[PDB]
RNA sequence: CCCGCAGAAGAAGCACCGGCUAACUCCGUGCCAGCAGCCGCGGUAAUACGGAGGGUGCAAGCGUUAAUCGGAAUUACUGGGC
RNA sequence: AAUUGAAGAGUUUGAUCAUGGCUCAGAUUGAACGCUGGCGGCAGGCCUAACACAUGCAAGUCGAACGGUAACAGGAAGAAGCUUGCUUCUUUGCUGACGAGUGGCGGACGGGUGAGUAAUGUCUGGGAAACUGCCUGAUGGAGGGGGAUAACUACUGGAAACGGUAGCUAAUACCGCAUAACGUCGCAAGACCAAAGAGGGGGACCUUCGGGCCUCUUGCCAUCGGAUGUGCCCAGAUGGGAUUAGCUAGUAGGUGGGGUAACGGCUCACCUAGGCGACGAUCCCUAGCUGGUCUGAGAGGAUGACCAGCCACACUGGAACUGAGACACGGUCCAGACUCCUACGGGAGGCAGCAGUGGGGAAUAUUGCACAAUGGGCGCAAGCCUGAUGCAGCCAUGCCGCGUG
């Protein structure tokens, strides 16, 4: 199945190993599903700050 | 007397049923292989998970022969019908892991020796 | 198995070759006065059932046979032993 | 709980050029220790001489290709039995075994094994050490006859002819004193053994000046004095398979090589905040400090992880810490390798090694320490990969599993790397050479059944023009039947110089005062962009390009951002044909680290690699060369750059620029 | 479980703030990068993207996904239509 | 007092309403993932591969059934180094006790799993032809004989698993004989059926001085009850499919034999030619059922983890033997797939018991402590066994508390 990417920018390329989620892209009609970012080998949005949770992006050092 | 054609039974695992012998090696001209020779091969039956599958070339190794053997004394061991044990291509070598029906002294070889350690006979 | 207990094997065998050889007489006994109906002697069927008879109560008591069974018999080889015998 | 003997702990691990018997001399060990890879065994002594020690022995790799089972070897444990063979002398992998103890300065005695064998010669290959590795040999001992007349050994501390006997292999002994034949040599010592004794403290020289026979007792406390500061190296000799002398050397063992205590304590790190030596004494009351060295992957009670404890205890149950990785981990079982059997236990103390069965997350180079008392320790070095080859799973099916198997070979050998070529996406492995690549690949079929063929990787070619091309010519018009649409555009295309590092690219608007307005200026610029995706020689990109706006025309309506944008797609084509283009290829700033000795074959091959040389130091013992030599060319250098010093040869390299491709290259890679 | 000891000492995150929906501004960006459960935001003054300040809701959890029923009288016996 | 509770919102248009669907607020979870994470209480934790399994444990127990001595201990049908009432050696099973063996009872409970089973089961309500260990009420019996055999001893084969010949021996093991009704067959008259001893103590009388003998406590046999358990029968309910319409030879009934604890085509011979199905037979697909769980105002919809009842299964196919009970989860036999041991001739094993590994997966835990308690097996008891159970370890997986002032 194809999927998405959210976020910006990625790794991810030929053989990179994901975790897919569910959830569609209503302007990629086709794409039903999401690649979870921060799980296994992709990683999470560079410099992202807010919704972290989301992105997998970790807390910036305290 | 194995010689070219020739379907021969399989007395392992490995899955092979029947086989069809396509070389008698070691040899030019070398017309027959018998007692424990060894012979290139094509499978002709192949069970569905197994091993080797139909249409797979590899070696094995003559076990029982219904012309059967001799060696010294005069006596003779003969067998109903025709089997063998497939070996790797490389490394000659049983690629099944049990042997069935009974197997004569002669293969006391140091590579058949996991045969007859196997192989619940002669 | 692993379990000494497997005593119970050996033991229950030797139960196995003592009932089977007694369970065999008290039937061919039984058998002998089925054999004397067909034969029609109603001499030898009521003879040949008061031999059978202690050797079914006896085994029905040694809980070879068991009770009913022993009753089964006698009952329908005497129901038959005196129908035209 | 209790513990027992402590202290009296030999971490020592034999390691040495290939062949030698570091190995064959290992199992020899496991005979006489056990009367009656790491293993522990325990000797008290061929003559029953000592009161019982336990030594941990790891029999290491000869080889290069697997170095990194050399570096956690070494890193980790304290004692180090160098072997060389009778025959062949040092050898290159003699001296990197030797690079890397230094590396750690880890005391070392020597075992010169094979001394029956034809053309054995002890002390010449004695003279080697001192020679070509730049160390201090001491001759501890000197070997009975040579060769197949090879009868014994001397101990030339204790002064007696050694006598090993026909049955039992070792054990008895007799103790024979000095044959006539070595009298002279042995009235030696090296009385520079005893003189190197005395170079321990002048105190204890100053009666050797005043002819004091020193005492034996106080000898060997001198040189192990010595050894332990690694100022000295005990040479023993001997033959393995005759059973003559792998003993005598046992001894030597805990004679002079340390106990866990004799030992500096560790250094290292606290968390956030800064250094201190993390210290961590060699004390069982200290709070626990551990470093994992190698894992491993046992397919009945899952995954290894060998461990020697610095500091403290650790008892299966206490929850220790993954500093370097900032999560807490569980001991669960514990095992130590015992000679032949998986022993269990229950406590591990410091000064001793094994493995821990379970730990979840714990690569190698990680330490476990008290979680009250966190700290970060050494972890050794990874050798850095010399070899790269790209693979593919032979069968499409496999190429998930290829992907899984490649990835637990790379935790297991950091030595290993696997990754994935940004452009043509192949699947690129990469090790310390040809046999490392081989014997990975291959545990892949025995381990993952994963069989998959190799290849030579692919390279990033690119594409640009020579000639700078005068007004070329674009234009659109389409009255088709819709939107009106039409451009037109003029245009100068001419190479650059590598300029300026993101664009390689350059767009000029030197359109007249009005001819297209400037706001379809950005689009004539897009339709450029476009075509630079994968230029027409041979898809790749197109590069270092510069274009320049000069005339064009319009409707007053007709024209939009699309309409320019096929005209600039359009005046590219034309121009691009009409401008001499031609194949790039990527060159590497290549730096090979060679002796002396061969500086000129090394040259000769950069060259006949395609290569520019351009420089060359002659920096201290080895002589760094400079060239700047192209990538599709470079593939398995390290094999022959090998080949060509005698395995004695860093290199190193890295992306530079793009060239020109010769023709005949140029025209073979035609997609 | 009780009794003593020292000192605030060792202990706060997560989603959201265009409508549905409780919570608004500056900056960056310029149909790009991106968001998005539904409608829909983005082509130079974006409370919708991303950062910040601020706020709102939850709190040792908070979100996202997956799942069953509900709202769905949208299979209508209860309780629908042509 | 105790099933007393029903909410709407966004989205097609210039605007409207409806239509329809899509979408949202809630509750719930054996959850997973991302970011984050202090404690405690109670509970939960392989939903996928009924995939394959290293290692240890999960079933024994009685010397008050018997012959008995391998080890322990004591005493000694008595003895040194002298350390003369304090030791460590040899004897003697004397006593305590106890390896192996016979014997008895248990191993059919306890625990695991959901593969199979759409009705061979489960549920509800009834039914008649049945057996039922230990526990219990009643009535009497418990006499007198015989042949064996493990262990053992002597030869002897194996690498191991396992044994092989010959001879010897005990009992509550085994078989006759007697005894024989309120038992069984039989209208009756009549025929016929069983069993075991063992311990603690003891006045006299006494004997080969073993104990007879007396007593108390147990156990043995028979019959009829009680209790509990189990087997069998009927009706109704308990998924979807007609793009499955026909199905049926032991088939439907009968008669007579046989058979079971018992009724019965259960089986067999013969005679009848029936029996089932549009109220869905047949054949396909899917599936353990229930108490209950979740949701819902209700009716409904969804669901069958954890607790409790029922069923089924125990590497796959099959079979019986022992037994009150099995066609047996850690039993036997055959066969198959597979794994392991071997000194190559030959052997062995089945975690869906607990813990645990690999594998699969988005995902599910310790190779823990203890029989102290509740309960189960054996035992007169003391006690031994008990991965049932009681606790702990792991995980924010949930619930409820409390803190971070
Ligand atoms: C046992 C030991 O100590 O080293 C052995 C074991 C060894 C270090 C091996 C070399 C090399 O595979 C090593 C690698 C990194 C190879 C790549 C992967 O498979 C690793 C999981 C593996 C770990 C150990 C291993 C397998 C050895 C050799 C090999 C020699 C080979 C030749 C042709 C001379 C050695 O020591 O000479
Ligand atoms: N003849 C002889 N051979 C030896 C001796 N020591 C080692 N060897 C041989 O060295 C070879 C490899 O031994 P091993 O120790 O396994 O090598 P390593 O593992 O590389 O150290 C074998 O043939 C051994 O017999 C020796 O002392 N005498």
């Amino acid at each position: 199945v194809t999927s998405y990417i959210g976020g910006e920018g990625h790794n991810l390329q030929e053989h990179s190993v994901i975790l897919i989620r569910g959830g569609r892209v209503k302007d990629l009609p086709g794409v039903r599903y999401h690649t979870v970012r921060g799980a296994l080998d992709c990683s999470g949005v560079k410099d992202r700050k807010q919704a972290r949770s989301k992105y997998g992006v970790k807390r910036p050092k305290a | 007397m194995i010689q070219e054609q020739t379907m021969l039974n399989v007395a392992d695992n490995s899955g092979a049923r029947r086989v069809m012998c396509i070389k008698v090696l070691g040899g030019s001209h070398r017309r027959y292989a018998g007692v424990g020779d060894i012979i290139k091969i094509t499978i002709k039956e192949a069970i569905p998970r197994g091993k080797v599958k139909k249409g797979d070339v590899l070696k094995a190794v003559v076990v029982r022969t219904k012309k059967g053997v001799r060696r010294p004394d005069g006596s003779v061991i003969r067998f109903d019908g025709n089997a063998c044990v497939l070996l790797n291509n490389n490394s000659e070598q049983p690629i099944g892991t049990r042997i069935f029906g009974p197997v004569t002294r002669e293969l006391r070889s140091e590579k058949f020796m996991k045969i007859i350690s196997l192989a619940p006979e002669v | 198995n692993i379990k000494s207990a497997k005593k119970r094997a050996i033991q229950s065998e030797k139960a196995r070759k003592h009932n089977a050889s007694r369970r065999s007489m008290m039937r061919t006994f039984i058998k002998k006065v089925y054999a004397a109906i067909e034969a029609g002697d109603k001499a030898a069927a009521q003879k040949a059932f008061n031999e059978m008879q202690p050797i079914v109560d006896r085994q029905a008591a040694k809980g070879l046979i068991h009770k009913n069974k022993a009753a089964r018999h006698k009952a329908n080889l005497t129901a038959q032993i005196n129908k035209l015998a | 709980a209790r513990t027992t003997p402590i202290a009296r702990y030999r971490n020592i691990g034999i390691s040495a050029h290939i062949d030698a018997g570091k190995t064959t001399t290992t199992e020899r060990i496991l005979f006489y220790t056990g009367v009656n890879a790491a293993t522990t065994a325990f000797w008290s002594g061929m003559a029953k001489q000592y009161e019982p020690h336990r030594i941990n022995i790891i029999d290491t790799p000869g080889h290069v290709d697997f170095t990194i089972e050399v570096e956690r070897s070494m890193r980790v444990l304290d004692g180090a039995v160098m072997v060389y063979c009778a025959v062949g002398g040092v050898q290159p992998q003699s001296e990197t075994v030797w690079r890397q103890a230094n590396k750690y300065k880890v005391p070392r005695i020597a075992f010169v094994n094979k001394m029956d064998r034809m053309g054995a010669n002890f002390l010449k290959v004695v003279n080697q050490i001192k020679t070509r590795l730049g160390a201090n040999p001491v001759p501890l001992q000197l070997a009975i006859g040579a060769e197949e007349h090879f009868t014994g050994v001397v101990d030339l501390v204790k002064m007696k002819a050694i006598n090993w006997n026909d049955a039992d292999q070792g054990v008895t002994f007799e103790y024979e004193d000095i044959p006539a034949d070595m009298v002279e040599l042995a009235n030696e010592w090296h009385q520079n053994l005893i003189e190197s004794a005395a170079e321990a403290s002048e105190e204890l020289m100053e009666k050797y000046l005043g002819g004091e026979e020193l005492t034996e007792a106080e000898i060997k406390g001198a040189l192990r004095q010595r050894v332990l500061n690694n100022e000295i190296i005990l040479v023993t000799c001997g033959s393995a398979f005759k059973n003559k002398g792998v003993q005598a050397m046992l001894d030597a063992v805990i004679d002079y090589l340390p106990s866990p205590v004799d030992v500096p304590a560790i250094n290292g790190i606290l968390d956030d905040g800064k250094d201190t030596p993390a210290e961590r004494h060699a004390s069982d009351d200290e709070p626990f400090s551990a470093l994992a060295f190698k894992i491993a992957t046992d397919p009945f009670v899952g995954n290894l992880t060998f461990f020697r404890v610095y500091s403290g205890v650790v008892n299966s149950g206490d929850t220790v810490l993954n500093s370097v990785k900032a999560a807490r981990e569980r001991f669960g079982r514990i095992v130590q390798m015992h000679a032949n059997k998986r022993e269990e236990i229950k406590e591990v103390r410091a000064g001793d090694i094994a493995a821990a069965i379970g730990l979840k997350d714990v690569t190698t180079g990680d330490t476990l320490c008290d979680p009250d008392a966190p700290i970060i320790l050494e972890r050794m070095e990874f050798p850095e990969p010399v070899i790269s080859i790209a693979v593919e799973p032979k069968t499409k099916a496999d190429q998930e599993k290829m992907g899984l198997a490649l990835g637990r070979l790379a935790k297991e050998d950091p030595s290993f790397r696997v990754w994935t070529d940004e452009e043509s996406n192949q699947t690129i492995i990469a090790g310390m050479g040809e046999l490392h690549l081989d014997i990975i690949v291959d545990r892949m079929k025995r381990e993952f059944n994963v069989e998959a063929n190799v290849g030579k990787p692919q390279v990033a070619y690119r594409e640009t023009i020579r000639q700078k091309v005068t007004d070329v010519e674009g234009k659109h018009a389409k009255q088709s039947g819709g939107r009106g649409q039409y451009g037109h555009v003029v245009i100068d295309m001419y190479p650059l110089e590598p300029g300026s590092n993101p664009k390689g690219y350059e767009f000029i608007n030197d359109i007249k005062g009005g001819v297209i307005p400037g706001e379809y200026i950005p689009a004539v610029d897009k339709g450029i962009q476009e075509q630079l995706k994968a230029g027409p020689l041979a898809g790749y990109p197109v590069v270092d390009m510069g274009i320049r706006l000069h005339f064009g025309s319009y409707h007053d309506v007709d024209s939009s951002e699309l309409a320019f944008k096929l005209a600039a797609s359009i005046a590219f084509k034309e121009g691009f044909k009409k401008a001499k283009p031609v194949l790039l290829e990527p060159i590497m700033k290549v730096e090979v680290e060679t002796p002396e000795e061969n500086t000129g074959d090394v040259i000769g091959d950069l060259s006949r690699r395609r290569g520019m040389l351009k420089g060359q130091e002659s920096e201290v013992t080895g002589v760094k060369i400079h060239a700047e030599v192209p990538l599709s060319e470079m593939f398995g250098y390290a094999t022959q750059l090998r080949s060509l010093t005698k395995g004695r040869a860093s290199y190193t390299m890295e992306f530079l620029k793009y060239d020109e491709a010769p023709s005949n290259v140029a025209q073979a890679v035609i997609e």
